């Protein structure tokens, strides 16, 4: 039974311009556990992504946190797009600064 | 007061590209503090907390072999639940184990447990009693045959019984600065317009630990938790966690909206306002 | 502390 992937997107702290800080893409409620998970800058693939080690939930769907570097501005937008089975297309998430 | 130690661990077959992949961590209560990947270039137990670092190289030597025994022991789990089953040569599949052990604030043993799940559900369990076990289906029942057989139920129960505690504690005592301080939430307000008539208020909990919190609107005075959004707690990345809660109210009446927060962390309930 | 496996894999 595959289960659809949940994604949050958000920032560490709370957000500053120009101010240096950690963009994090949290996926969870999935199965297989196999997934793949790219975050995006203007649309464009960020290189360095790291990647918690996969854990799993009480019921025992996995879940998974992506991060990166970043420092948020005006007119930059920032993506997590998200890859799974269960989906006909990937899922793409826009990191919205008041959420 | 009260607290536990879980491992998680997962192996993932993959025919055609090799053995099956086997990945383990370790939890404190909401902290992770060690984990393993099978894949890895030189596979061992790696520290994940401050408080494990310490440990000595015998202490990491011995969570190395057991981890190397693992991933043998859960590869010939997956062979044999296939055959079981019966099922396809070309598709991957998974086994999974949680374990550990709840201690009261005295430190004695308040649970265990024991859990294996094939494909995602249920398969096999040790019982609260930790003297038998409940099988999930027909093929779980042989594996539960031999499992009885050979009397496992008594080792797994000596494990929670006295290691599984005895280390906990250890761990308790050695993080307590991080492990035994909980984190208030730093709580705040934020105001977005949606419409002239329509406003979003959203009521922000920050950087607490551990994961559980109490978070919810009230307007005049009392709850209104139907129509309020929430998202799931989520982790910062740093090993605290976040939460929001929203609701949207009329323009001019923001004034009316209460948001209430409770968390170990803090001594007395939080309240704010717009 | 993990517990130790070693030699049951037999077992399922």
């Amino acid at each position: 039974i595959q289960k659809t992937p949940q994604i949050q997107v958000y920032s560490r702290h709370p957000p500053e311009n120009g101010k240096p800080n950690i963009l994090n893409c949290y996926v969870t409620q999935f199965h297989p556990p196999h997934i793949e998970i790219q975050m995006l800058k203007n649309g464009k693939k960020i290189p360095k992504v790291e990647m918690s080690d996969m854990s799993f939930s009480k019921d025992w769907s996995f879940y998974i946190l992506a991060h990166t570097e970043f420092t948020p501005t005006e007119t930059d937008t920032y993506a997590c797009r998200v890859k799974h089975d269960s989906m006909a297309e990937p899922k793409t998430v826009y990191w919205d600064r008041d959420m | 007061g009260s607290h536990s130690m879980r491992y998680f661990y997962t192996a993932v077959s993959r025919p055609g590209r090799g053995e099956p992949r086997f990945i383990a961590v370790g939890y404190v209560d909401d902290t992770q503090f060690v984990r393993f990947d099978s894949d890895a270039a030189s596979p061992r137990m790696e520290p994940r907390a401050p408080w494990v670092e310490q440990e000595g190289p015998e202490y990491w030597e011995r969570e190395t072999r057991n981890m190397k025994e693992a991933t043998q022991n859960f590869r010939v789990g997956l062979n044999t639940l296939h055959g079981y089953y019966n099922q396809s040569e070309a598709g991957s599949h998974t086994l999974q184990r949680m374990y550990g052990c709840d201690v009261g604030p005295d430190g004695r043993l308040l649970r265990g447990y024991r859990q294996d799940a094939y494909d995602g559900a249920d398969y096999i369990a040790l019982n609260e009693d930790l003297r038998s076990w409940t099988a999930a289906d027909a093929a779980a029942q042989i594996t539960r045959r031999k499992r009885e057989e050979a009397g496992e139920a008594e080792q797994c129960r000596n494990y929670l019984e006295g290691t599984c505690v005895e280390w906990l504690l250890r761990y308790l005592e050695n993080g307590n600065e991080t492990l035994q301080r909980a984190d208030a939430p730093k709580t705040h307000v934020t105001h977005h317009p949606i419409s002239d008539h329509e406003v979003t208020l959203r009521c922000w909990a920050l950087g607490f630990y551990p994961e559980e919190i109490s978070l919810s609107w009230q307007r005049d005075g009392e709850d209104v938790t139907q129509d309020t959004e929430f998202v799931e707690t989520r982790p910062a990345g740093d090993r605290t966690f976040q939460k929001w809660a929203a609701v949207v109210v009329p323009s001019g009446e923001e004034q009316r909206y209460t948001c209430h927060v409770q968390h170990e962390g803090l001594a007395e309930p939080v309240t704010l306002r717009w | 502390r993990v517990e130790d496996v070693t030699n049951t894999a037999e077992y399922w």
